[PDB]
């Protein structure tokens, strides 16, 4: 048995943190620290054998006890939001095989240095026969919700990264294929 | 030589190509805690009291047994196909209690200097061959890295029966045979 | 609950 | 004419001294009967033991993995069978089972641990001149045996006294024989 | 180094799939692990030089091989919807307590009929001109809709040459009709660009969705192009 703690973690950039694995056994073989982005393979961090044993690589810290693993992450940037997750090997087990926890899925929410809320219309394809409202350069702490018409979608907000500027910004968009479509009633009761 | 209050094997790997055969089992100063039948899959602990405080996972051994035979095939090409030598076995028969005619007993054959591991232990009564009531241990490791196996025959003594303990080893010209009688 | 009894793991010698 | 075979041996090895106070481990890596390497906790590295372990001994110090792993199984092994061991082979204690025979034969038979001391005496007297005991006899079933032989002329009032000592016993098994007729 | 062939795949119930591994060069154990939305991160086997070692719950439906050239195939016959997850193989030096490193995974989907499969439809539309006129960054959005299932990956493609500065893709596609279960799905994605490089009318901007659908066995039986992995693509060259 195989235990992770939190499941999810909502971290502002610089935030350091503690992911906790805790294994019910003994008899340990090995305990594994993976990161895997979603859809992605699990990338491996750190293998530990030994109580008193610690592991450091780069904004990364693994520390093992008798009864767990704590992985501590140091001043974490947005790259560093990944699903963590931890595996045992055990004597008990009927081989070599690995048990994972259920891993810690960590969102590292990026700081908005200069936030200008503001939303645009865009210019429409003469194929896509759709509509597209931008909500953009809004807030961290600012969220949009889903949308409340059968005719209007709204997207999650996602942050892009300008690496020749620095510069880093929050985004929604809506679409209908409505030409009564508007952008000041398609955010109106979707922004929290 | 190393000297310790406590020796102990977890554990002791064995492959040979003759067969080609395995062993895997642990010891604990000089005496065998369990041992894996490969073939099974099953972990044979040698004392009750064992089982309830301890567990091994019988896969452990067997994937431990095919490393060893990955190693083997390398360290032979190695030694340019150097043989294994066959050396002499000792053969020592002893009861286990006093001789009560009449009564339950055991007798013990002692194999001792066993290279390579591959035995035929066996036990007459009259000169005629016993089967039921046999038992024998494991190939038991030695410092010296040959084997000691030994074999038990459960019996009541009687005025009129004579043992012998019939060992055959590729280092004996003709099968051993060590003669006990109460 | 009996505990998971340890064993060592042989080296594996190189393929290549 | 014989049949060809080729051995391989490895041998996982734990030495415990002083309760928990000193472990040492030993892996060992046997062709035939010849061990090539060995890995030794006191060490810390793997190494060759004749001109056929380079070759496996370079190759395994080379991967950090490797070497993490082996000296962490002075823990994962050694250590944690050993709290298994308490348990289990260290708490046995089998009481030996003390006879006499007729020059004069004390078989004492079915012991565990290891450790016993065997006395003979005549009457008040203890006996050392005629004493021959058999070396601690190994049974293969956690049991141990051991047999005590004493010359003696028996005279007509003479007692003789086999006293056994071991871990089991609070005080020894004291077990006698009346001189015939 | 572990590598995974194929990576998408889409299939009917009842039919049996062959997923590839190639372990890392020197690599001798392989193990397979299946993520399910349900049961997370789960060992299936694993193979050691030929030989079948450690074995988890796995189904007899389930069944692998490991070749001589250490390459390991897993094949799932008679396949149930329960079976769409994500197939992971790992490779480790020895069978021990080595490392074991995960390759990219198939991503495995099971429908009950491949009638509902459908590429997507990709639009570009081009920044707001009050946008560029207040920030002095252009934003780009891309939109590729009326796909089914959500196996797509899409990129942002400047002048030929792929890129991932200013690139920000939904997580994950929503549903057009979100009462039915077999929904077709919608997703977004946005470049923020500069005005200067906008305003360029030498710079060519195409958004490029890889849709993974049905492969060349598959049999379509339906009076509409088969909806095969295709790459689905909009265009937009910089406006003055
Ligand atoms: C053991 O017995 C078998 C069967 O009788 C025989 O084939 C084998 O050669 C014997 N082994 C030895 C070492 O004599
Ligand atoms: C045995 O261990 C104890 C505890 O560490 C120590 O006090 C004692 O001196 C040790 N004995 C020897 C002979 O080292
Ligand atoms: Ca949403
Ligand atoms: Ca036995």
């Amino acid at each position: 048995q195989v235990t992770q703690s939190p499941e999810a973690l909502r971290l502002q950039e610089g935030e350091s943190s503690s992911l906790n694995c805790s294994y019910t056994v003994s008899g340990l073989r090995g305990l594994f620290w993976y990161r895997q982005d979603p859809g992605k393979g699990p990338e491996f961090l750190f293998t530990l054998y030994s109580a008193g044993e610690e592991k450091e690589k780069e904004r990364l810290k693994a520390t093992l006890t008798k009864k767990e693993s704590f992985l501590h992450i140091t001043a974490p940037k947005p790259e560093d939001s990944a699903t963590y997750l931890c595996a045992v090997a055990l004597n008990n087990n009927a081989g070599n095989m690995l048990t994972f926890g259920g891993g810690t899925r960590l969102m590292v929410k990026p700081h908005i240095q200069n936030p200008d809320p503001a939303v645009y219309q865009l210019r429409d394809s003469k194929s896509s026969d759709k509509s597209v409202c931008l909500f953009t350069d809004f807030d961290s702490q600012t969220n949009v919700s889903q949308s409340k018409d059968s005719d209007v979608y709204i997207t999650d907000k996602c942050v892009l990264d300008m690496r020749s500027m620095d510069f880093k910004s929050n985004s929604a968009v809506a679409w209908s294929n409505k030409s009564d479509f508007a952008c000041a009633n398609a955010f109106n009761n979707s922004i929290i | 030589d190393i000297v310790a209050d406590h020796v102990a094997s977890y554990g002791v790997n064995l492959y040979q190509s003759y067969g080609p055969s395995g062993q895997y089992s642990h010891e604990f100063d000089g005496d065998e805690e369990f041992y894996v039948d490969l073939e099974r899959k099953e972990t044979v602990w040698q004392l009750p009291l064992f089982r309830r405080f301890r567990r091994f996972d019988p896969q452990f051994a067997l994937t431990n047994i095919a490393v060893l035979k990955h190693n083997l095939n390398i360290v032979i090409k190695r030694s340019n196909s150097t043989a294994a030598t066959n050396e002499v076995p000792e053969v020592t028969v002893f009861s286990k209690s006093p001789v009560t005619l009449g009564q339950p007993n055991t007798l013990i054959c002692l194999v001792d200097n066993i290279f390579p591991p591959v035995v035929n232990i066996t036990w007459l009564s009259n000169g005629h061959s016993v089967t039921e009531g046999v038992s024998e241990t494991s190939f038991l490791s030695k410092s010296d890295h040959s084997f000691f196996k030994i074999s038990y025959l459960t019996f009541l003594p009687s005025a009129d029966e004579i043992y012998d303990c019939k060992v055959e080893h590729w280092g004996l010209d003709e099968p051993l045979l060590k003669h006990w009688e109460p | 609950a009996p505990s998971g009894e340890g064993s060592f793991q042989p080296s594996q010698e190189n393929p290549q | 004419d014989s049949p060809e075979d080729f051995v391989y041996q490895f041998k996982g090895m734990c030495y415990f001294t002083n309760g928990t106070e000193r472990v040492r481990l030993v892996t060992r890596y046997i062709y035939n009967r010849e061990e090539y390497a060995r890995f030794d906790s006191d060490v810390g590295v793997y190494r060759a033991v004749t001109p056929l372990g380079p070759p496996a001994a370079e190759y395994w110090n080379s991967q950090k993995e490797v070497l993490e792993r082996t000296r962490a199984e002075l823990d994962t092994v050694c250590r944690h069978n050993y709290q298994l061991e308490l348990r289990t082979t260290l708490q046995r204690r089998v009481e030996p089972t003390v006879t006499i025979s007729p020059l004069l034969v004390c078989s004492v038979t079915d012991f565990y641990p290891a450790q016993i001391k065997v006395r003979w005496f005549r009457n008040d007297q203890e006996e050392t001149t005629g004493v021959v005991s058999t070396p601690l006899i190994r049974n293969g079933d956690w049991t141990f045996q051991i047999l005590v032989m004493l010359e003696m002329t028996p005279q007509r009032g003479d007692v003789y006294t086999c006293h056994v000592e071991h871990p089991s016993l609070q005080n020894p098994i004291i077990v006698e024989w009346r001189a015939q007729s | 180094g572990v590598t995974q062939t194929p990576k998408h795949l889409i299939t009917a119930t009842g039919q049996r799939v062959t997923l590839r591994c190639s372990p890392r060069s020197g690599d001798l154990s392989v193990y397979w692990y299946q993520q399910s939305l349900d049961q997370g991160l789960q060992f299936l086997i694993q193979y050691y030089n030929g030989e079948e070692r450690a074995k988890g719950n796995i189904l007899e439906r389930f069944s692998a091989q490991q070749f001589p050239d250490l390459h390991s195939e897993l094949n799932l016959s008679s396949l149930e919807l329960g079976d769409s997850a994500l197939y992971f193989c790992a490779s480790s030096v020895a069978p021990g307590s080595d490392t074991q490193y995960f390759g990219p995974g198939t991503r495995l989907t099971v429908l009950e009929d491949l009638k509902n499969v459908f590429p997507p439809e990709v639009a570009v539309f081009e920044p707001s001109e009050a946008e560029i006129s207040h920030t002095q960054k252009a934003t780009l959005v891309c939109l590729a809709t009326g796909f089914f299932p959500d196996h797509v990956e899409l990129s942002w493609w400047v002048n030929g040459k792929e890129v991932h500065s200013g690139v920000c893709t939904d997580p994950q596609p929503l549903k057009e009709q979100p009462a039915l279960n077999d929904s077709r799905y919608a997703l977004s994605s946005r470049l923020r660009v500069s005005a200067t490089f906008w305003q360029n009318p030498r710079n060519h901007f195409r958004c490029q969705v890889q849709f993974y659908g049905l492969s060349e066995n598959d049999e379509w039986t339906q009076d509409r192009a088969k909806p095969v992995t295709q790459i689905v693509s909009a265009e937009a060259w910089g406006r003055a």
